[PDB]
């Protein structure tokens, strides 16, 4: 499972420092490999794509997302391992298999808000998985009919349909498809 | 056993939050991924195959059954019987029902093809007359077999009270009435004394009738089996008391009003079925005969026709209110009293090292103890989904998320 | 009937049966003709051979035990499929009580009897019984349900069926 030093330090967090990680960034300026240090995925057969990106924006870490976006990670890296498939296909939490699609699944409104607004590499909302869903096919994914969960997907179906009409205003989000053929109300029926 | 479940709740469930004492704890949390943690619940007197005494067979068999059915669906108790049941469980209960149906088809061909004669009818001696024999054998086989299986479990364990009587107490007496007829059947039929048949028939009529047990594990045909017993005892005892105060009344009545032969007279035993007759209406009214009063005789008759709807459509309401939907759930919490029996007895029932091949739950290192070892439990993980509270990130085993 | 074969009277007879039978699909047209025709289908693959499970253990049991109070042909025998038409001939109250034929142990032969008189109305009461409170205390409810499902189906069938033209008008 491969793991690096960073992704370690992501995992195990008290009051969300672990102080160690800014200190492991400027070693690794020295020696150099920051698009390979930070951008390592595991190359388990069960979390074959999670990134330390992923891990962060998991961790509810706001501020060490911002580090590794700033330093330019992998925007858009794809988690493609056995952990991230739906319930039917082994798997257990499929929240669409991307950064910004992490962000957005689990209610996490101000990194949506930083990963498509930033500086530096943008997370656009047009992107699609390893079978097709993007970021509204993933809300409809996790929507368990309960009544909390129906209160911020609709809220983040929304902020992302909206934001991606403001910044590509030639294209409705809700067309682009699944490999199944299906769009994100089909879907949801 | 004592039946109390707001403490089994807390004790079952209990999370001791702070580092110095977690080996108290009872339900730690495995992993964490978002909205997805793995709650770990301890079984450590819960599931004890063999080598200690159970707190699931003291819930199915020595509780108090009032809140048997409420003890039995806390938070693992409910998981740990589908597991068992997923397993070994439902499996080894249908080759029990194919096995059974076999044993009563095999005794009901050695009735049927049985040369009744005086004496023992032994001397078999044809290819035709040893399969008469041998199913003779099996019949025995289930003979003694059903003796010791009932009598030896009897007195250990299940306890035998009156209040357990819908909860495997009636067919705990039945399949005692089995196992006798049939011993005095075969001491009958070798002997010499006639009548072996007539007591062998009475095995007939209880075994096929006793099979009723074995439609325990289903929830479609075992709650409605569950009415089978219901509405015969608390309404059928109840309405043949109500029905023989007429019986006794009118029949009693109408025959004094009848000349005493001096039909003419003193076939009373067949005047009390020529009444019976008359209410379903296979009857004739000769029992009128030209009596003494021909206009009385007619209109307690007609009272007696309706007296008899009455009461029958009595007995059909008294199916309405004390027996049906009010017990409609009370017949699925006693299927599950009937139902965590059955998974129960399979599994007292196999010997110790097959039994430790069919655990549940596995054994997990939860933490470390105060000594500085390793804590290894035998954990039974149950996965659960929250959307609300988001700060799943606690007294987490194991950093990587995923059952590996 | 295209071959030789002069036994086409009884698979066209299983077919007359059924084409009556299966115009109860054309009552999923009026919501109360549509709930009632469900109801005998819940009652027919819930409710019926769940007594038929029950049933056919009595009379695989006391009718193949009142079968050994009878004479072994010393009617005498050999034909059990006749008392099957004689025990269900009694229950029902059109029974002759005939069927005793001098009976080994005879007084054995009533109580079994009597026995199945007033065993199996508890059966047959608990027909009237169980599927009252199982059926109809959900189902009044729940065909309501399945019959707008079946509505709903019937109406993208026809659709469906019609070119493409026809439904662009
Ligand atoms: C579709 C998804 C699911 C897929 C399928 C499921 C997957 C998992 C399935 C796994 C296998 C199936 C599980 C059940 C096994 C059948 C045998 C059994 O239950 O007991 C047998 C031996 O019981 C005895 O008491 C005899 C003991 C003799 C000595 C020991 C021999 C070894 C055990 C046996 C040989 C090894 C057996 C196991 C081999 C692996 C028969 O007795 P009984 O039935 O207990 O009788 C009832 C007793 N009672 C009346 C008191 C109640
Ligand atoms: C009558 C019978 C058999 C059975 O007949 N099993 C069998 C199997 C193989 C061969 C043979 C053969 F051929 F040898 F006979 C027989 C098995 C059971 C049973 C027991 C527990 C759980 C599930 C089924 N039950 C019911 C017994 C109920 N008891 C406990 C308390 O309630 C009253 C008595």
């Amino acid at each position: 499972t491969g793991k690096t030093c960073l992704p370690k330090a992501l995992l195990n967090l008290s009051n969300g420092r672990n102080d160690t990680i800014p200190v492991l960034l400027d070693i690794a300026e020295r020696t150099g490999n920051m698009r390979e240090f930070i951008n390592s995925p595991f190359r388990d057969i069960y979390y074959r794509g999670q990134t330390a990106l992923h891990i962060a924006i998991e961790r509810r870490c706001k501020h060490y997302v911002e580090l590794l976006v700033a330093q330019g990670a992998d925007v858009h890296a794809q988690a493609r391992g056995r952990f991230f498939q739906p319930k039917d296909e082994g798997g257990y939490f499929y929240f669409g298999e991307l950064p910004l699609s992490l962000a957005a699944c689990t209610n996490q409104p101000h990194i949506v808000n930083y990963l498509t607004e930033n500086p530096h590499k943008k997370a656009d909302m047009r992107r699609q998985d390893s079978r097709g869903n993007t970021v509204l096919h993933a809300l409809v994914a996790i929507a368990d009919n309960t009544r909390e969960n129906t209160k911020f997907v609709t809220k983040m179906y929304d902020l992302l349909l909206l934001k991606c009409a403001r910044l590509f205003p030639d294209s409705n989000l809700e067309a682009v498809l699944n490999n199944d053929g299906l769009s994100p109300l089909m879907m949801a029926a | 056993k004592t039946g109390k479940i707001g403490i089994f709740q807390h004790i079952i469930r209990r999370e001791v939050t702070d580092e110095d004492t977690r080996h108290l704890s009872r339900k730690f949390k495995d992993w964490a991924y978002g909205p997805v943690y793995s709650s770990l619940y301890d079984l450590s007197s819960l599931d004890t195959c063999g080598e200690e005494a159970s707190v699931l067979e003291i819930l199915v068999y020595n509780s108090k059954i009032e809140n048997r059915h409420e003890m039995l669906a806390v938070e693992p108790i409910n998981e740990l019987l589908r597991d068992k049941w997923r397993k070994f469980g439902a499996v080894s209960f249908y080759i029990n029902v194919v096995s059974y149906l076999c044993a009563m088809v095999i005794f009901t061909l050695t009735a049927y093809y049985q040369p009744l004669e005086g004496t023992p009818p032994y001397p078999y001696r044809t290819t035709v007359d040893y399969l008469r024999l041998a199913g003779e054998v099996i019949t025995l086989f289930t003979g003694v077999l059903f003796f010791f299986t009932n009598i030896k479990d009897l007195f250990m364990k299940k306890c035998p009270g009156v209040n357990s009587l819908f909860i495997d107490g009636s067919f705990q007496l039945l399949y005692f009435i089995y196992s006798v007829l049939v011993i005095v059947s075969a001491a009958l039929y070798l002997a010499g004394i006639e009548a072996y048949l007539a007591v062998m028939v009475f095995a007939l009529v209880l075994g096929w009738m006793n099979a009723l047990y074995f439609t325990r594990g289903l929830k479609l045909t075992g709650t409605y089996s569950i009415m089978i017993q219901k509405i015969l005892f608390k309404d059928l005892f109840r309405f043949l008391l109500v029905y023989l105060l007429f019986m006794i009344g009118y029949a009693s009545a109408l025959v004094s009003l009848l000349n005493p032969c001096a039909r003419d007279s003193e076939t009373f035993s067949t005047f009390l079925l020529d009444l019976f007759k008359l209410t379903i209406g296979m009857g004739d009214l000769e029992m009128l005969s030209s009596t003494k009063y021909p206009v009385v005789f007619i209109i307690l008759l007609v009272t007696y026709i309706i007296l008899t709807f009455v009461l029958l459509l009595n007995m059909l309401i008294a199916l309405m209110g004390e027996t049906v939907g009010q017990v409609s759930k009370e017949s699925k919490h006693i299927w599950k009293l009937q139902w965590a029996t059955t998974i129960l007895d399979i599994e007292r029932s196999f010997p110790v090292f097959l039994r430790k091949a069919f655990r549940s739950g596995e054994m997990v290192t939860v933490g470390k103890s105060s000594d500085g070892t390793p804590d290894r439990r035998w954990c039974f993980r149950v996965d659960e989904v929250n959307w609300s509270h988001w700060n799943q990130n606690l007294g987490i085993i194991n950093e990587d998320p995923g059952k590996n």
